[PDB]
RNA sequence: UACCUGGUUGAUCCUGCCAGUAGCAUAUGCUUGUCUCAAAGAUUAAGCCAUGCAUGUCUAAGUACGCACGGCCGGUACAGUGAAACUGCGAAUGGCUCAUUAAAUCAGUUAUGGUUCCUUUGGUCGCUCGACUUGGAUAACUGUGGUAAUUCU
RNA sequence: UGGUGACUCUAGAUAACCUCGGGCCGAUCGCACGCCCGGCGGCGACGACCCAUUCGAACGUCUGCCCUAUCAACUUUCGAUGGUAGUCGCCGUGCCUACCAUGGUGACCACGGGUGACGGGGAAUCAGGGUUCGAUUCCGGAGAGGGAGCCUGAGAAACGGCUACCACAUCCAAGGAAGGCAGCAGGCGCGCAAAUUACCCACUCCCGACCCGGGGAGGUAGUGACGAAAAAUAACAAUACAGGACUCUUUCGAGGCCCUGUAAUUGGAAUGAGUCCACUUUAAAUCCUUUAACGAGGAUCCAUUGGAGGGCAAGUCUGGUGCCAGCAGCCGCGGUAAUUCCAGCUCCAAUAGCGUAUA
RNA sequence: UGCUCGGCGCCGGCCCGAAGCGUUUACUUUGAAAAAA
């Protein structure tokens, strides 16, 4: 090892892309760049497995390479970039937009969305950083450094931006009460309300997150993403709302559209 | 680093004690019975009752109320009302430690064949599935190593490819039929 | 005779295409070859013999029904834009060179054997 | 399947071990009809290798006066394809083996508030108070030599 | 100003420095072409000192490794332990220097030696508890004969880069050149032990100035009884005869449907290996599936491997040598009446598989 | 288990919530973080 890593096999992907055994050794390792590599989405994944769009591994990038991919309002010509949480897709071909988040269980799913609401993104900060000459800055979790935010804003106050100019739109508070997503983890995509936190000096914090029908549970501090004020999101949930429902409610549900079926 | 596999387990099992008088009467009367090539086959049932009764003895070993007990249990149920094994009204865990391999050897093809009154004997039943003239499901099937469902039982004629549920006639009586027309002029 | 019912049938307009799964209902028949599949999906949805692609033709275990993939265009340009050459091949609209890969091989050593002009005519 | 049987004695109870019984993975021997998967110079020699191949690369967007092809009204140079060569990038990835190594490697948990980072993404790029485009060298090419040979000059 | 659990943190202010082996402050290239009156404009490509981010790398904290006392004391100013100040390193620290004190570990096993030791995720066996293996497709580590030193590059002590050593070794007019298959095929040597000097970038990815080129990375086929899953070598009807499941002549006999089993008696129904047209698969085929014309009555289209005293299912069978030849994992059989040897018949065990030897 | 700031109610005030603290260990129980095959 006299360098960076430029193949990934195939049993060694993350599950949540959801990869097959037989069809090759090797795997397609994303290309640097905002998300980290075991928590992302290669274009070429989400392209030929949860639309199949495309067959070959050519063929999507015969797809790519057209100017007809759009991420976060930029077009995008690369088969490797790393298309992450929270990202929005964009096809003005077919008129369609897809938002990339989590379903009920540890993977991604896609979502239609209407174009309106397709324009703004949330945004998590990571730090708050003084310039130069004693501006402010801001990074967020895709590293989109923001110039002149609301002196209001904390280390972890999740922002709203647009994507066409890229400025701050509306904000939300960390506050005990507020509707919040988890990311990365056991019980990733459940939707719940944060009640308490702990702060433990020289360690990870951890908070409490109460959902609707009762149900708590706890994670890190590094993994709370908070869309709503209060109760009332800002973002459609998918169907299903990540709520965890238990394998056998699953499976009476399951015989329940079967049956209904026939 | 190739694209493989590589997982593979043994199906059956050797007994310990290969050399007694009780249960090699009783393998060979299985045998004899229900028609089957070698012990290898009966072997292989006795390892998926094996693991069958290993599989209800450790969901006995848990607690009432148990969710991953119930649900494992319930499933095993299901499968098992599902292949016919056992009774709509014995739906309970405690009815599994309770059956014998002939419950088993009952929803196998060549039984259920020599049952619907559609075959002359057993081995007959066993040479006519081997020798491609029964479908099932519209389906023709081969495989005399077939566990009929409960819900796929009543589906089981001859094929339409056959001489006997309509078809066309074979090659020896085609072959019978020319020699008779050339013989006689 | 051939009796064909589509499945699984969807439209992509980003890839100018109309891409489905066929199958073929024969009983008690031979497989039925590639081409007259082709002019029977065609005169089934009044398209011309030119731009239909089909692939991977598996026939189940008692000759009754098998499984294919097709995809149809909307022009022969198309059909030449974005399109595997080796079914190209297939149709005879694309031919490829017949030199084996060992002989390019010893070519590309040769010439990188030698510098300047003598690349063109010393490497064959 | 929480399993034992033969053997010291004229004969009987014990310690005891021997030998049977079943799986596993290496070789060998005998034998052989269909079909689906699939290991395979690892144990001695990390011993020696004749041969052929395994890393090359151009878009509209760095250099085009090779007639190697080739468009015309030819005078505001350069229509276009373009071998070769200069330039930048990768060759530190992948593949093979288990010879060293017994708090050495490695595994789970932590820290860099004790450092660096190709490329991608985002910001910065008239924030300094003092030319309507500067210079000479080499390729490729032409011509000409030594070597028994080299991707030698 | 802003933050952390916490700065000698970031920013602010003042007085200087700022390396010519030199930090930035655009003398680069295409597309569509324009409005105002020579200036003024859009979409990109390339490069760039800087920050954050991404793949990482690097040195650290706590816990966990096989055997051995025929290894009980070990290391030390040729650094072993700590302190002060420096050099180097990308930083942290005896990593290394100059000066100081004699420190540090050990019976809870240091130190020393061996390993047929790469470590782990794991595999076999399996009541419970355990034992053995892990070179082997994934992760991490080391090496390219073995030590040593480097150039370039962000990232190398790189070897399909260079330099020198020893060991071996190719060509040679003898003055000199060229070396590293523990890569893909293949040869020699070694051994009980292990395959084709084949085809292709179509599938999975990787690199490049990049839809377009390349890849023994890989994919395909061949060798393949390591091993695993499925499964042909026959079925049926009538004559071959011993009588019961039902009733019966004191007893044979007989009513007798399903009979139950068996002899080269006969008879029509059948499909499969193989020969092959076509279709399909595939970069082009072969493998498999489909479908025509052929294709079973000693269905020669011929099923083997070890055993027959006990453990350990299965002959006081016959003929031969008769403590010889041999069998026998253990008891023991072999003496001219051999249930064990050597041949023929019958029979039992798994049956495309079976037996033997070493872990 | 108690001694500086403010709540779901009310007239200098009752109760509750809370910055701060309120014997260390082993054991036991619930959670997090824990690559794939």
């Amino acid at each position: 090892a006299r360098g960076p890593k430029k193949h990934l096999k195939r049993v060694a992907a993350p599950k949540h892309w959801m990869l097959d055994k037989l069809t090759g050794v090797f795997a397609p390792r994303p290309s640097t760049g905002p998300h980290k590599l075991r928590e992302c989405l290669p274009l070429i994944i989400f392209l030929r497995n949860r639309l199949k769009y495309a067959l070959t591994g050519d063929e999507v990038k015969k797809i790519c390479m057209q100017r007809f991919i759009k991420i976060d309002g930029k077009v995008r010509t690369d088969i490797t970039y790393p298309a992450g949480f929270m990202d929005v897709i964009s096809i003005d071909k077919t008129g369609e937009n897809f938002r990339l988040i989590y379903d009920t269980k540890g993977r991604f799913a896609v979502h239609r969305i209407t174009p309106e609401e397709a324009k703004y993104k949330l945004c998590k900060v990571r730090k708050i950083f003084v310039g130069t000459k004693g501006i402010p800055h801001l990074v967020t979790h895709d590293a989109r450094t923001i110039r002149y935010p609301d002196p209001l804003i904390k280390v972890n106050d999740t922002i709203q931006i647009d994507l066409e100019t890229g400025k701050i739109t509306d904000f939300i508070k960390f506050d005990t009460g507020n509707l919040c997503m988890v990311t990365g983890g056991a019980n990733l995509g459940r939707i719940g309300v944060i009640t308490n936190r702990e702060r433990h000096p020289g360690s990870f914090d951890v908070v409490h997150v109460k959902d609707a029908n009762g149900n708590s549970f706890a994670t890190r501090l590094s993994n709370i993403f908070v869309i709503g004020k209060g109760n009332k999101p800002w973002i459609s949930l998918p169907r299903g709302k990540g709520i965890r429902l238990t394998i056998a409610e699953e499976r009476d549900k399951r015989l329940a559209a079967k049956q209904s079926s026939g | 680093p190739v694209a493989r596999s590589w997982v593979c387990r043994k199906t059956y099992v050797t007994p310990r004690r290969p050399f007694e008088k009780s249960r090699l009467d009783q393998e060979l009367k299985l045998i004899g019975e229900y028609g089957l090539r070698n012990k290898r086959e009966v072997w292989r049932v006795k390892f998926t009752l094996a693991k069958i009764r290993k599989a209800a003895r450790e969901l006995l070993t848990l607690d009432e109320k148990d969710p991953r007990r119930l649900f494992e249990g319930n499933a095993l149920l299901r499968r098992l009302v599902r292949i016919g094994v056992l009774d709509e009204g014995k739906m309970k865990l405690d009815y599994i430690l309770g059956l014998k391999i002939e419950d088993f050897l009952e929803r196998r093809l060549q039984t259920q064949v020599f049952k619907l009154g559609l075959a002359k004997s057993i081995h007959h039943a066993r040479v006519l599935i081997r020798q491609r003239h029964i479908r099932v499901r519209k389906q023709v099937v081969n495989i005399p190593s077939f566990i009929v469902r409960l819900d796929s039982q009543k589906h089981i004629d001859f094929s339409l490819r056959s001489p006997y549920g309509g078809g066309r006639p074979g090659r020896v009586k085609r072959k019978n039929a020319k020699k008779g027309q050339g013989g006689a002029g | 005779t051939v009796t064909i019912r589509t499945r699984k049938f969807m439209t992509n307009r980003l890839l100018q295409r109309k891409q489905m799964v066929i199958d073929v209902l024969h009983p008690g028949k031979a497989t039925v070859p590639k081409t007259e599949i082709r002019e029977k999906l065609a005169k089934m949805y009044k398209t011309t013999p030119d731009v239909i692609f089909v692939f991977g033709f598996r026939t189940h275990f008692g000759g009754g029904k098998t499984t294919g993939f097709g995809m149809i265009y909307d022009s022969l340009d198309y059909a030449k834009k974005n399109e595997p050459k080796h079914r190209l091949a297939r149709h005879g609209l694309y031919e490829k060179k017949k030199t084996s890969r060992k002989q390019r091989k010893e070519r590309k050593n040769r010439m990188k054997k030698v510098r300047g002009t003598a690349k063109a005519n010393v490497g064959a």
